[PDB]
């Protein structure tokens, strides 16, 4: 309470984090329906930290609160809390959600994530792993039977134990290395070696434990190091096919398919004829040359990188011009991370 | 709407000029050949297209009926007004108190019944050399004339173009190999050269490439539609048709550089024309 | 595209001669009026990785020119360039509007904020030419805006 | 005209005749033979002459190069043409077309 | 040689007037459009033994010019040069295509990537000339490409 | 303390009241030199560019709020904007301006702690 | 038959620091949430001009 | 506005040829007379907060040009440029008035204070031209004023 | 005249482009759209036959 | 499309728009330079080959400011005239690159305890169209860069 | 020009900063604020590949 | 509207209009520079880290004036010729930026006890259209700025 025009003093212990967001990381912190600590608003938007401690002024410990608090302290712009039985309703309604993070949540977020992928909203899910320790006699095909076999998700096993002692769901640690990588290196670089500060894993993972969980369903360890501490260590999705392995090339094609979808809806009600098929083809081509130039594609000429076709005998038919349908088929080559660095030493010079 | 035709300009020159010229003179629209009436004789003499007022217009659409609108042109009409009559010779003529109310009609009408025109009222353009030629083509009788310039748009013909609006848009992005179409084409040449003096044979064939979208591509596996055009010797066109036909339907692509595996859908070969 | 969905009437650009200029608090009939330009000058930053950065910079000071014939009577353009003592000069607004045919509707106008004179030429006193004696005045100002109505 | 290079055949082995392209320069009038109204008979015919020209910027000769109604003539220059007709002025519409015309053909 | 092996039909170059320009997300009717050039500047290295080495260098920034008459209504070229605060300016694509006679087929087009305005002139307010009031706008961009279809 | 005798959210704070006295009076003394002009559309223009030139000299020296001149002020004068034909024919010119001023920082709350 | 001015009223009222640009582009995704809806209201424009708001 | 409240007669600007020039203490018939300009040169001061300050500076020295045919008899323009020894020169007033049709009423005049000659050209002695032999003299002075009556 | 005999020719060795202009997109001119290209090379020789 | 809110994030900043906070007041200046951070160098070599290179101790910055002469009161003369053998009011200098409106800092260069050491008069010339510019040089102990 | 492969490189072993200059602020200049850092090291190596 | 009485309050002052009061007389000069206020610097460092920066003692100004050679009597030679081993008539220098009429001071630079130390001859050149300009340099003890 402020009364007189002077300078006021207080010692109520508060904290406040700044905002250093990126536009390609707008998550969906899904929480369980079996929870009375949350505000009964089913969907709510949190643009920064100073608004999140107005709705929730006291520090909790629950899995939705150590997930948002570890989000906002690494930048992080707006982000959502939705019930686990309403995430299909909120993806379809706010139009800028680029991530679904299961903040200590399963068995129906896994279901309703598979709902929105078949509807094709270009989302990328971030799931969790086991909360108690995997043994070592685990037979990994029995642990990752639960998880979807879609290329739009990743799992990230070791749970967090941030400085207050509370548990962090490892969908929030893995979404904290996506804020700091889309800001810094872009969406095409793998989110792995980015250091997330103020958290420590609950358990420890040896190199020989991660080696059986690397191929297949790709459990994506969180590991601490001397130097770059408590990074996430592994950047693979839930499918080991040779094009939708590697988390970054999937999010590189989400943002390509969506920045061309939002740049070419401003060309509706044009005549569906040959001048329109040109200014499609030079609007796609101008976008991808801004993208090839900042190191996001592969090949050292723009003919090496992308192609695009739209037209009469290329990709459409006269049955489809007369009912409106414009089909724009693009093909583009992305880069791959260097995952294994083999040092082979010798004795002779 | 605004497209006034050329008879609509003559009717615009009669409404503006009857109002100031006296009620019993005449308003005539030719040159007179015994006239027995005064007849000031508005005369049009060229309809050249005004280049200075045309733009880069973009052929507008309808989108409710789905039709392209005819893209007009705008010409400049160039009248000149005289006074034929048929002594009068006083400073207060009958011939000049009529030409005093002709230019008073022009001075007041810098904007006609055609309110979207562009008018020059009495430009300084003519000369005693140039008036002296016109005064001879009348048949050697000089007069006092008043030129008056008007441009106006005239629309083209109207046919049903019938394009359709867009209303929906599909975008699909698939992985490709880092091959250029240049790296593809110049690999198919010495891929073909080994398929056969053969370097002398396929010198003037060209075989441009364009990559087909390949609906489910990969990081390898580019898929390419050819078109082969050019010139070849007489005997070599027949073995080249076999290596085209196996490329079109092949179990394992075609020549592939460093694991890329270029694929082919159509050889085409319309323009080879072996001599 | 001209996607208005129905036929739109054509417009021709309005001529140069039908304009109107007020120095500020009075209307003056001039003959010519030029140099009312918005001009920026760019700032660039090339980089080793190769991204060129191109930006606007400051907006340049306009140099407006106005000419008018020499009439019998009071020279109103001289009484404003006479009254200068070393930095003192009375700045003025300039508006050069662009009317319709009757002149009763302003269509587009160009607004100038603090214009002071820098020069005032004499006519070309040529005895061998049957011609109007004009004189130009050149102003300097700080900003030019356009308002459309 | 350009620096064309006198093309060859190579199937019959013969050089092809290297054309020239001239410009034709029509002008359209209306002789007839009072009418004197703003809705003439003489100007509702010259309204559908230029409407034919305005629509045909590309003829049955689809590979021509046409100037439809250029601004080139003048009241000085029209005044000379109106005398060579025999001192009777009219309203004329000039119309310019170029077109290639091939040379003679011999077996090279 | 014109070795097509059969007679090929002659082509005449397409005229300057039939073109079409879109700033980006809208189509604007202009009068003139110039300066869409690909320009490199060479790098040389002469040597004592005598071999000259000639190479291209960087590709220069284009300086595009666009002119248009002044119409009654909203000035769309001023609302884009007004909205500048110190480096903030909304860049746009430019396409100047070159159609056929009917205008329903683009033939050759020139594509411009991030063009922002640097200047915007006033008309020549000359009272002694029956003439259209034009105004030029000069853009600066970073690359120009050509696509043919 | 810099407050007037009314704690309403627009006429609290002495400076924003004197900021609107001097605005309402410098526009009243700059536009009385436009009386006996015809009360028509060219006059409504040179009103609207005389008010707009004054407030841009005022926005530039840090007196308004918002970082574009569209953020700071507006002005309207005309036929269907603010007047009627009943009021043109008896002379009355009505010029309605709206402009956003700055506020002082009155309370500086320092909240200290012990943890870094 | 125009009339002279002879009197002049000036009233200055407080406003919010919104531009008409900040107003218009807030009514678009205000409306967008009021509804493929981004594809629907693509070519509507809805220009704004601030009324004086007497008090 | 032309608010005179009643119809005012129109004025045309007075022609260049009807003028009259007196060097000082005598009247000389010339053919041409130019360069009687008031010229200032500006002083500017840009500032970090952003306020530009624009001011006039000094007023520049005029460079007047006068031409006249070559007549049989005494050259009065040479007897004034002859009599110079190293800085000594007899300065003079110049008035170039601008009369009415009869020449009995001065309307506008241009007054020049201390004009001394700097140059005096020869005619173009061209044998292939049936033309008057003129010669220009260029003066330099310190101030130019205008008086209207 | 027939074009079947070269008379004098000018030979240029390593020419690469440095510029390529656009046409003058002037709507007020019934005229061909040209474009210039400027090359830079290293030597020019003349052979006569 | 570059959407100028992205220009305010990733394009560089020019040098013509800056606010100089001089103690507790804002004073308009024309130029400002010399806000450097300079260290010395320690070196050590032994006979075996080890070169040891180390940063020394940082020396004092010398900041020079210049503004024009105005007809009112000279605030920079009143601060260099109040020297009594040791005693000078030290001030905090803040030179902030600002937006075009002047209301928010892009990046700032802070200067801790500055006091004037020189003040140059303008150069009087009867044949010059220039503005009278005083140039003050300051000496401080620390230069800090805050970015926000 | 793509930025993905080295033509020739200049390597520098143990560098640490010794100076950092502020940009020169001038109200009459259209320039970019350029900091200039100077470094001190022990070895310069040229690798060519 | 800028209403030039406001230009006399808040616009800066140029350098081409100045009156030089030299003792009790006004002498017309062409140039005038060097009326600086310069201090020295005291520094003190201890081993704990305290740097102590202090203004020293101000040193003497060196003012240089230049005017043309006129056919009458040389007043600047008559003041540098009257040196007898210590003995010089010290004078008070006043260099005031003035209005265009010359009757009121905008801002002035005062100089306390000046005496001449040099007087340069003009450079004689047979191929030059220039004015013979002597340049005198003065040495004083204090520079004062009065503003009114």
């Amino acid at each position: 309470t402020t009364t007189y025009p002077g300078v006021y003093l207080s010692e109520d212990a508060v904290s406040s984090f700044s905002v250093n967001s990126a536009a390609t990381a707008v998550p969906l912190f899904a929480y369980d329906s079996e929870n009375t600590n949350t505000i009964n608003k089913p969907i709510q938007v949190f643009r920064n930290w100073a608004e999140f401690t107005v709705e929730y002024p006291t520090p909790l410990e629950d899995a939705f609160y150590t997930s948002l608090s570890l989000w906002f302290m690494h930048g992080g712009g707006k982000c959502y809390l939705v019930n686990e039985a309403n995430i299909a309703d909120a993806v379809a309604q706010y139009d800028d959600i680029t991530l679904i993070v299961a903040a200590g949540t399963d068995t129906t977020t896994y279901t309703a994530f598979t709902t929105v992928v078949g509807q094709g909203y270009r989302i990328f899910g971030l799931f969790d792993g086991p909360k108690e320790k995997i043994a070592g006699t685990a037979k990994p095909d029995e642990v990752m039977e639960e998880y979807p076999t879609s290329p739009f998700g990743a799992v990230f096993y070791p749970w967090g134990t941030l400085a207050s002692g509370a548990a962090v769901p490892p969908s929030a640690i893995a979404a904290a290395s996506i804020t700091q990588t889309d800001r810094t290196r872009g969406v095409w670089k793998a989110p792995a070696n980015q250091a997330v500060n103020g958290v420590t894993p609950a358990f420890a993972v040896s190199d020989d434990f991660q080696g059986k969980y690397n191929q297949g369903k790709a459990l994506n360890m969180i590991r601490t190091f001397s130097g770059q501490g408590t990074v996430v260590w592994g950047a693979r999705t839930l499918e080991d096919s040779d094009n939708w392995r590697y988390i970054p090339v999937r999010r590189l094609f989400n943002a390509v398919e969506r920045d061309i979808q939002k740049s070419l809806n401003k060309l509706v009600f044009e005549p569906n004829s040959q001048p329109t098929w040109q200014r499609v083809k030079a609007a796609v081509d101008s976008y991808l040359h801004s993208l090839w130039q900042q190191g996001a594609l592969a090949g050292n000429t723009p003919a090496d990188a992308w192609f695009v076709q739209v037209g009469k005998d290329l990709t459409m038919t006269q049955e489809e011009i007369n009912q409106g349908k414009m089909i724009i088929k693009i093909g583009l080559a992305a880069v791959r991370p260097a995952e294994f660095i083999i040092l082979q030493f010798s004795q002779d010079i | 709407s605004n497209y006034q035709t050329l008879v609509d300009v003559n009717n615009a020159m009669n409404k503006m000029l009857r109002a100031y010229v006296n009620e019993a003179v005449a308003i005539r629209f030719d040159l007179p050949d015994t006239q027995a009436d005064a007849a000031i004789s508005v005369f049009l003499y060229d309809i050249h297209e005004d280049l200075q007022l045309r733009t880069a217009e973009s052929r507008g659409f309808n989108a409710g009926a789905g039709r392209l609108l005819p893209g007009w042109v705008n010409v400049k009409c160039n009248y000149l007004i005289t006074y034929w009559e048929s002594p009068d010779s006083q400073p207060d003529n009958q011939a000049i108190q009529v030409m005093s109310q002709v230019l008073a009609a022009l001075i007041n009408n810098r904007q006609l019944a055609d309110i979207g025109a562009y008018t020059q009222v009495m430009p300084p353009k003519e000369n005693l050399n140039s008036l002296g030629n016109f005064w001879q083509s009348l048949g050697n009788r000089p007069r006092l004339s008043l030129n008056y310039c008007v441009t106006v748009p005239i629309s083209l013909s109207d046919k049903g173009e019938e394009m359709t609006p867009v209303k929906s848009l599909s975008t699909t992005v698939e992985p490709k190999a880092p091959l250029s179409p240049l790296v593809i084409t110049d690999a198919l040449r010495e891929q073909l050269r080994v398929a056969l003096d053969a370097c002398l044979a396929m010198t003037h064939v060209n075989l441009d490439s364009s990559p087909v979208a390949n609906s489910d591509g990969s990081a390898a596996e580019i898929r390419v539609s050819l078109r082969v055009y050019g010139m070849t010797p007489t005997e070599y066109l027949a073995p080249m048709n076999t290596v085209f036909n196996e490329w079109e339907k092949s179990e394992a692509a075609a020549v592939t550089p460093d694991g890329y595996r270029v694929y082919i859908n159509a050889v085409d070969k319309t323009d080879l024309t072996g001599i | 595209m001209a996607i208005t969905a129905d036929d739109i009437a054509v417009q021709y650009p309005i001529p140069t001669y039908r304009f109107i200029v007020t120095l500020g608090d009075e209307q003056v009939p001039f003959t010519s009026a030029s140099g009312l330009d918005i001009n920026f000058d760019t700032i660039e930053y090339r980089d080793g990785t190769g991204n060129w950065f191109k930006m606007p910079g400051q907006r340049q000071a306009p140099n407006i020119t106005l000419s008018k014939g020499v009439f019998p009577g009071k020279n109103a353009m001289y009484e404003w360039i006479n009254a200068i003592q070393l930095n003192q000069v009375e700045k003025k607004d300039i508006m050069i509007s662009l009317t319709n045919e009757a002149g009763t509707e302003v269509l587009v106008s160009w607004n100038v904020s603090n214009a002071f004179p820098t020069s005032l030429t004499s006519p070309s006193f040529d005895a061998t030419s049957n011609e109007i004696a004009v004189q130009q005045i050149t102003l300097m100002a700080d900003r030019v805006t356009i308002q459309t109505a």
